[PDB]
């Protein structure tokens, strides 16, 4: 029938000479079945019956890709939910669809003396809220948008960056993998999962010595006449402390989603379970982060938002020492006197009998 | 301290800081007085869990879960799912299986509908013209499926005409069933003939790449073995073991760990095997002149006869029994003038510390070496361990290969590839180890290709014997290092000191210190040093990396031995 | 508490003679997902041929379960999703562009032909298989067309459109108090774990590969919520695991589960993409290291239900399934294949064995120590059945 | 992402 | 150009909300427990007793009425992220079904009022107002912002939808995310 299939040629055709050259060197018992299968309908539920321009390739509102309803007058295109009001993709009114801006233009007949007229009349009518008059008149000339924070708000926090499609990123995003486009190409079986080669993953890149795991205090480099003794060292993304995969019970190398964080950072969110929430702020840089050094040391509380020196409270190791010891001592003695009073009350209640 | 963290959370966090210290962590435990908990699921509000779900009875609401939800787009953090590598020959196999499956799918569907049309035709002809004029088929043709015959007839009959022909079949099959049956018949036979003509080529291509697809460590070995068998790696290994020993014995409670490397040589014929390989390479190669060749041969011979204390007569009898079937001291060669003339002729403290502890009938010998001798010895141990691996697989693999149950039903139909056999590379009931050694000798001689050596070593054993693909380069490097051990002057002097000491029958700590000072006299003050210790009673070897301030013997356990050794070292004016 | 072990051969138990029932519908093999997708219902046909040429039909009963109805499918899934599945076709697909994005049935899982019928065959086989286990009237129930453990309640994922393991377990729960579900695929059985995540009547236990691997669920710390806490066991492993390591991990966990949970029925999903030389899997099991799990689960002697699963190379899956069924019938089959219709797929040796690679194994003993210690610490709290 | 096709 | 000063606590509230509706895939719980009408009515009823002169009261009432009208007219047009337009469509549907028009001030909470406030300077600078009127609007908005900062602990709690209940945010299913974003 002459149409090529997966094999390269028509189905009613043997192999070509090129394939057979570069690919060469130079009664049964399931006849049965329609005799042994007998249907099963033993189940419990058997009772159940059962200007010739073209529009843009992106949404004018969210600036992303998809299936667009387009406008004929102007090259704008919108998603269906990205309109005002959103349109049902099935029940689409055919006829001439225009956007808000072109509809405003055709309504005013592209005459702005009439814009003067209607806006003056509008501001005369909306006498109750005269401050919001002109504002309330401009909203009707704009095609819809989506919300994006003003840039004077995003730039108060410097660890915050707008992602690709206007998404949130906060320094815990590892990065997209650029030479992992180079990874689809790769070096042959020299994988990005870090297998089969760990002689130079146990060696400090810059200094030259070995990376020693924090928990076991060894760099088990193994010996590559016996590769079953290596132990897959990995370093934290924040403090660069090295850990074995068998010590932090992880079984993976974090490569794509976020940065891996050592067990040696305190929290960033608590859930006290008593339940209450954070004791950790955001990093308000721009050199508006003001510090305070309290004049009293052994009682100041102020937050879980301290900074340790040799609003952010500046505190030193001595005050932390004293506060820890004080808290545990007084909690100790208070719980002991509570048990004392309970047990003595118990004895006078029991001898009362 | 500010009542934000719970007590057990604090203790669990401090466990990640002082966990490996038992004293401090127990003191902390004793002094301090000691919801979605899974990362993968989210709780939806009880306003999204209201869908009809008709067939659910009262138990299906009690048992099934409708609130907690996971999905592989936010468990991947919106960017993830790496995939396995699947080397090239696996891809070649995948495409062959795809073509096979395509042909089988089409053929089998065509026949599944051909049998149904056959039975409806043989039932439809048995009528009189009345019923034939009134006959019609229900949707499904009396079978259990409704879409098979539709798919087949549309694929065969130009889908537009396929639709009109199928609804005509549904309307009056008395006239259209025969022609559809005929077309199905002829296209069946056509596809089947093409399928067998394609089955020949698929078998030979798959016969070449099946075994090559199954070794993920042998396709990358010749390039990972010249990068990882250098000097820097072999020294980094022992350095890392050393720093591990020290860094972890800082933990005082653990017993002291001794020297860095330990090797054992249970078989004594692999030495003659390696000697035969090295001799073959020397006799073939053109890099050295004939003097250099015989000097290298004798150097290797007497070095292995000296270090491991194997008698020269046993060596000669071993190579006798070897080569008849194929149908002075080392210092004489160290200062090569000797060998050329040869083959041309053809108070109270120190004293009583010295008095008790004399080792007579010495069995533990020491060799203080620089990097040259260490690297030579390490190449030797590498070849030994590889040959020993295959010699230990030998008996099971030969018992397996001699009893291969080849089915003659696949013998006659050309279904088995004899291309490895007609050239004599299949391991017939000969020995496996001897055949491997003979093949490697032919490869070193340059009379056997690399591809066929590797294919033999795949098929015969498994993809388990891949470490022999570089058996010629390791011998190249071995002979090169054995030449280095006699070109240099410093290493020549070191090996001469080793000969003089090994030939000596009795020693003491004083003589060991004198010998260490003697050998360090030749090499610089920045050189590394190794102690290679041979224990003869069990044929064991231990390698110790010497930090310049090392105790040149192994650490004792008693005050007596330790302190008397260093106070008898106090006798010599060398620094402490 | 892990300890290394060797791998001794498989020897059947002469006492445990079970009346096995086998479900096969001769139509399932003719529905193909697409040109080049790695899912073939042809691998279920191949297997059957082997099973019939070894003479295993004289040993068990062969049935053909009547296929599920749209209202026995909706015992788990929703009416809108089942209606979409029943209505959609490759030609009218352009008319369903809003439900192709809601229900995820466009491209990873495509619309190909007779999709509703493949799902009906799978579900009917498994519900019927489980229903014959309750009526007292089998001991093992084999059904290889099932095992679509990825489908969610109102979404398809992972080439799976209908979750029939859940329908089978619901049919089992009508007579058995506690049910155990073991999953030895290379992936995570996320649909079966989600459907029974807050219940203490089904205990799911899955051994999978965890990393940046599909579907990315199933960490060691997913143990359930609500009344079904500690009744979900996830064993994550690394690449290249072998027969002896998998055995030393599999047998203690399952023995502990059976000792503390004490299930009344088992459901073992024996999908074979955890074999060596697969297109998507990364493990290094052989045929016998894959059938040892089935033999061990059969050891305990309670009503069992074996279903199929993944498997992307057709010959490996066919041979492993034939061997597993053979040892379920208390025979170890010959290693020389008989002449069957698909004889030429099994080159070049033409034997019943699947070979492992020399791939490097990265599952160290200390990692498995930690994992098994955590798992046993959790399981300590499910004792009083 | 997903499983292949 | 116009400039408005927002307390940094409300800026962090807005950044948190931007983090939730974006890569956390959460929406708001509607109808809110405290809507825009309730916040503005409480504010006006609490401040109208503060200063005596009638002009302050007239200005306050006019500002609150205009803010109500403007939020009503602006919410669907410009104040919604892309994930939250399916919610808007479903509310619009279930409103048109009951023959009742949607009135957004009685449904949406204070975070959307905060969005409107933050975006106000650009909308002001895009019109042709006076300068006196722009600075009057900015003064009124800054006074409202300090009043709201005094009550921030009452409208903007953190409660983990995944943990107990009744937080100001809710999780979305994969069907909602499939039809909303990737459609
Ligand atoms: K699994
Ligand atoms: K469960
Ligand atoms: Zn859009
Ligand atoms: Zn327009
Ligand atoms: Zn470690
Ligand atoms: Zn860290
Ligand atoms: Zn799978």
């Amino acid at each position: 029938d002459s149409k090529v299939s997966v094999t390269g040629l028509p189905l009613n055709k043997g192999p070509s000479e090129k394939i057979k050259r570069e690919s060469l060197w130079n009664d049964l018992k399931t006849f049965l079945t329609e005799n042994m299968t007998e249907e099963s309908n033993i189940r419990s539920t058997i009772g159940w019956n059962g200007i010739d321009f073209e529009n843009e390739d992106f949404c004018s509102a969210c600036n992303q890709s998809g299936s667009f309803l387009c406008c004929d007058t102007c090259p704008k295109s919108f998603h269906f939910l990205c309109l005002d009001p959103p349109i049902d993709p099935n029940n689409l009114p055919k006829g001439d669809w225009h956007c808000n801006e072109c509809k405003f233009k055709i309504f005013i007949n592209n005459s702005m003396a009439t814009l003067k007229k209607i806006e003056s009349n509008f501001i005369k009518q909306n006498n109750n809220v005269k401050i919001f008059a002109k504002l309330l008149f401009n909203i009707d000339s704009h095609n819809p948008k989506q919300f994006q924070l003003p840039n004077y708000i995003k730039e108060t926090f410097p660890a915050v960056k707008t992602g690709s499609r206007g998404q949130y990123s906060d320094e815990n995003d590892k990065i997209p993998l650029t030479d992992r486009q180079l990874f689809n190409t790769s070096y042959g079986q020299s994988i990005t999962k870090l297998d089969s080669y760990n002689p130079d993953t146990h060696i400090d890149s810059n200094s030259g010595k070995f990376l020693i795991c924090y928990k076991c205090n060894q760099t088990r480099l193994g010996s590559w006449s016996h590769p079953e003794n290596s132990r897959l060292i990995m370093t934290c993304d924040y403090c660069q402390t090295p850990w074995h995969l068998d010590c932090v019970p992880r079984a993976s190398f974090k490569n794509l989603g976020s940065k891996w964080k050592c067990p040696l950072h305190s929290p960033t969110k608590v859930y006290k379970k008593i339940y209450k929430v954070w004791k950790k702020q955001r990093l308000i840089n721009k050199k508006n982060q003001l510090y305070y050094e309290p004049l009293q040391k052994i009682g100041y509380q102020n937050n879980g938002n301290i900074q340790i020196i040799p609003k952010i409270t500046q505190i030193d190791e001595n005050s932390i020492k004293y506060d820890f010891f004080d808290k545990i001592y007084k909690s100790k003695m208070v719980q002991k006197r509570k048990l004392f009073q309970f047990q003595e009350s118990l004895i006078d209640k029991l001898v009362s009998n | 301290s500010q009542d934000i963290l719970d007590l057990d959370d604090l203790v669990e966090k401090v466990d990640f800081y002082l966990g490996s210290n038992k004293e401090l962590f127990t003191w902390f435990k004793n002094f301090v007085g000691y919801e979605a908990f899974g990362p993968s699921y989210k709780r939806l509000p009880k306003s999204d869990t209201f869908m009809p779900c008709s067939g659910r009875d009262d138990m299906c609401w009690e048992v099934l879960n409708d609130e907690w939800v996971g999905h592989p787009v936010w468990a991947s953090e919106d960017s993830g799912f790496i995939a396995h590598r699947k080397n090239q020959y696996e891809e070649t196999l995948f495409k062959i299986e795809e073509e096979r499956h395509e042909y089988d799918f089409y053929i089998e569907s065509n026949l599944r509908t051909i049998q149904c049309l056959e039975t409806i035709v043989n039932k439809i002809e048995n009528m009189t013209e009345n019923e034939k004029a009134n006959f019609k088929l229900p949707p499904g043709l009396g079978h259990t499926s409704m879409t098979i015959y539709k798919k087949v007839i549309r694929k065969v009959y130009d889908k537009e005409r396929g639709f009109e022909i199928i609804d005509a079949l549904h309307e009056h099959p008395a006239v259209t069933a025969p022609v559809v049956l005929k077309r199905l018949k002829q296209k069946d036979e056509e596809w089947r003939r093409a399928q067998r003509e394609w089955n020949k080529v698929w078998r030979e291509l798959e016969q070449k790449v099946f075994f090559k697809s199954l070794d993920h460590l042998g396709l990358t070995f010749k390039q990972a073995d010249k990068k990882l068998l250098t000097t820097k790696q072999l020294i980094s290994e022992i350095s890392s073991i050393k720093v591990d020993q020290t860094n972890k014995k800082i933990h005082w409670l653990t017993p002291k760990p001794k020297s860095q490397l330990d090797f054992d040589f249970p078989d004594k014929n692999i030495f003659y095997d390696i000697l035969c390989l090295a001799d073959t390479f020397i006799t073939h190669t053109t890099a050295y002149s004939n003097p250099d060749k015989e000097r290298l041969k004798d150097l290797l011979k007497y070095f292995i006869s000296l270090f491991f204390s194997i008698s020269f007569e046993k060596i000669e009898e071993s190579l006798y029994s070897h080569k008849q079937n194929v149908s002075m001291s080392l210092l004489d060669i160290l200062h090569r003038s000797r060998y050329q003339k040869l083959k041309r002729s053809n108070g109270n403290l120190v004293e009583e510390a010295n008095s008790q502890g004399i080792i007579q009938n010495r069995s533990i010998f020491n060799l203080f070496a620089n990097t040259n001798i260490y690297i030579f010895f390490r190449h030797w141990t590498t070849i030994y361990e590889r040959l020993l691996e295959i010699k230990q697989m030998n008996e099971r693999v030969t018992k397996e290969i001699n009893t291969r149950s080849t089915v003659t039903f696949a013998k006659d139909l050309d279904l088995l590839s004899s291309q490895l056999s007609e050239m004599g590379l299949d391991f017939v009931g000969e020995d496996a180890y001897k055949q491997v050694l003979r093949l490697s000798r032919r490869l070193i001689n340059g009379d056997l290709e690399h591809q066929w050596f590797e294919e033999s070593l795949r098929q015969a054993y498994n993809n388990k014997a891949f470490k022999l693909y570089t058996i010629d380069k390791v011998t190249q490097s071995l002979v090169k290092h054995a030449h280095t051990l006699m070109t240099d002057a410093k290493t020549a002097e070191i090996m001469a000191l080793f000969v003089k000491d090994r030939n000596a029958s009795t020693t003491s700590a004083k003589d060991q210190i004198i010998y260490r000072l003697q050998v360090r006299s030749h090499m610089s003050n920045t050189e590394n040093m190794f102690r290679i210790e041979f224990d003869k009673r069990t044929l064991h070897v231990s390698i110790q990396y010497i930090a310049l301030d090392d105790l040149t013997l192994k650490e004792p356990k008693a005050d007596e031995d330790k302190w008397k050794y260093y106070v008898t070292s106090y006798a010599l004016p060398h620094p402490t | 508490v892990y300890e290394a072990t060797p791998f001794d051969p498989i020897t059947v138990k002469p006492s445990d003679k079970r009346r096995v029932a086998y479900f096969y519908d001769a139509d399932v093999g003719n529905y193909a997902y697409g040109a080049g997708h790695p899912m073939k219902p042809h691998r279920i046909r191949m297997a059957h041929s082997l099973i019939m040429n070894y003479g295993l039909y004289k040993k068990m009963e062969i049935y053909r379960a009547k296929p599920a109805t749209k209202q026995e499918m909706c015992q788990f899934h929703t009416d809108e999703y089942i209606d979409f599945l029943s209505r959609v076709t490759p030609d009218n697909l352009e008319m369903f562009k809003r439900e192709s994005v809601k229900f995820n049935v466009g491209d990873d899982c495509p619309v190909f032909d007779g999709l509703y019928e493949y799902c009906s065959i799978s579900g009917g086989g498994s519900m019927e298989g489980a229903a014959r286990l309750n009526r007292g009237k089998c001991d093992v129930a084999v059904n290889y067309a099932g095992g679509l453990h990825h489908a969610k309640k109102s979404e398809a994922s992972g080439f799976c459109y209908l979750n029939d393991i859940v329908l089978g377990i619901i049919e089992l729960l009508r007579y058995h108090p506690r049910v155990l579900y073991i999953d030895i695929d290379v992936h995570h059985g996320d649909g079966v774990e989600e459907a029974f995540y807050t219940t203490d009547r089904v205990m799911t236990c899955s051994f999978h590969k965890y990393g940046e691997f599909f579907p990315g669920t199933g960490e060691l710390r997913d143990i359930g919520v609500g009344a079904g806490k500690n009744y979900a066991v996830n064993v994550p492993l690394r690449d290249g695991i072998d027969d002896a390591t998998y055995r030393s991990v599999f047998e203690p966990v399952i023995k502990k589960i059976m000792e503390w949970y004490q299930p009344s029925a088992v459901v073992l999903q024996c999908g074979g993409d955890s074999l060596s030389g697969d297109r998507l899997g990364c493990f290094n099991l052989s045929m016998e290291g894959h059938a040892n799990c089935v033999n061990y689960v059969k050891s305990f002697g309670i009503p069992m239900m074996v279903v199929g699963g993944g498997g992307y190379t057709m010959r490996n899956v066919a041979r492993t399934w034939c061997f597993e069924t053979g040892l379920l019938n208390n025979v170890v089959l010959d290693k020389d294949l008989p002449y069957n219709e698909y004889y030429e797929y099994y080159g070049p040796d033409y034997k019943l064995s699947v070979r492992p690679s020399n791939m490097f194994n990265v599952n160290t003993p200390e990692y498995l120590d930690k994992v098994m210690t955590n798992i046993f610490a959790n399981l300590e709290n499910t004792k009083y059945a | 992402x997903x499983k292949x096709x | 150009k116009i400039s408005l000063q927002i307390p940094i606590k409300l800026k962090s509230v807005l950044v948190d909300d931007w983090e939730y509706v974006t890569k956390d895939k959460k929406i708001c719980r509607l109808p809110a427990d405290v809507t825009v009408e309730m916040v503005l009515n409480k504010y006006e009823h609490e401040v109208s007793q503060e200063l005596e002169s009638p002009g302050s009261q007239s200005q306050l009432s006019e500002y609150c009425a205009g803010l109500k009208l403007y939020f009503d007219k602006c919410l669907g047009n410009m104040l919604l992220y892309r994930l939250e337009r399916l919610q808007y469509d479903e509310l619009l549907k279930k409103s048109s079904k009951d023959q009742k028009p949607l009135v957004p001030i009685r449904i949406y909470g204070a975070i959307h009022l905060l969005r409107l406030i933050s975006v106000l300077p650009e909308l002001i600078s895009s019109t042709t107002m006076d300068l006196q009127s722009c600075q009057l609007l900015i003064k009124q908005t800054e006074d409202f912002l300090v009043w709201l900062l005094m009550h921030v602990d009452e409208y903007f709690n953190d409660k983990d939808p995944n943990r107990s209940d009744d937080a100001l945010y809710v999780n979305t299913s994969s069907q909602y995310e499939g039809v909303a974003l990737g459609m």
